[PDB]
């Protein structure tokens, strides 16, 4: 996505540490976030809002 | 070196127009032709309270 | 104290309240819309200069913009006065 | 394409609370202070007869 191609654009060490955290889409990743399984999720205002 | 999804449609004329929830950055602008952004929109980061 | 209200965009009068403590904004941003770099329509300087700007958005460059002119403040925000009466007293 | 996103709002005076020397007589008015004496001094004498 955008948000992917903008993080190895800016930070590339950040990418490369974040790319073991992937997720499939946006409601597995909400699902994980709501566990203990992940801390942080990074994606576009809009849809994270 | 090839397009794949929405942004692969448009540049292999397959669609006149995507319409959807596509992010506008300097890869896809030089690429296909954008419009006025209608929304606000960019990373964020999203955390349990 | 002339003007009850006064109607502008969200960046300046956010800049004056940051900077002017006895002036607030009140939020709740209608007409959403966006600065640009008005010029010809017939220049060829159009898409390189969308590109430019695009690209300056894409990396910090726009954040450390903010940074300098716009996003620092200087006054945001019980007091010594409102309890000098029982002190008068 | 717009470099920096923003709406129309609103500046209006801050209006600081300030206070003045009676920041705790407001309750009662003044009218309750004879009242109030002419609650106790009277009373304080009877009991006394």
């Amino acid at each position: 996505g955008s948000t992917e191609r903008n993080i190895r654009n800016n930070y590339p060490y950040m990418h490369q540490y974040m790319t073991r955290f992937n997720q499939r889409g946006v409601e597995d990743a909400l699902v994980s976030l709501k566990t203990g399984k992940l801390d942080a999720f990074i994606y576009d205002a809009a849809v994270l809002n | 070196n090839v397009w794949n999804g929405m942004i692969g449609e448009v540049v292999y004329q397959r669609a006149v127009m995507a319409v959807g929830s596509l992010t506008i950055n300097e890869e896809r602008s030089e690429v296909v032709d954008f419009s006025v952004p209608f929304v606000e929109t960019g990373i964020s980061v999203m955390v349990s309270r | 104290n002339k003007l009850h209200a006064f109607i502008w965009d969200s960046a300046v009068l956010e800049f004056e309240a940051s900077q002017k403590c006895d002036l607030v904004t009140t939020g709740e941003l209608f007409f959403r819309s966006g600065f640009g770099i008005g010029m010809r329509k017939d220049s060829p300087w159009k898409q390189n200069v969308s590109l430019s700007i695009l690209k300056s958005h894409e990396n910090g460059f726009m954040e450390d913009l903010d940074k300098t002119w716009v996003r620092y403040q200087e006054c945001d925000s019980l007091t010594f006065e409102n309890m000098a009466g029982v002190f008068m007293l | 394409k717009p470099f920096k996103y923003q709406g129309l709002t609103i500046l209006v005076k801050k209006e600081i609370p300030r206070s003045t020397l009676d920041s705790f007589m407001q309750p009662f008015q003044s009218t309750l202070w004879l009242l109030v004496g002419l609650s106790v001094h009277v009373v304080a004498v009877m009991l006394y007869l």
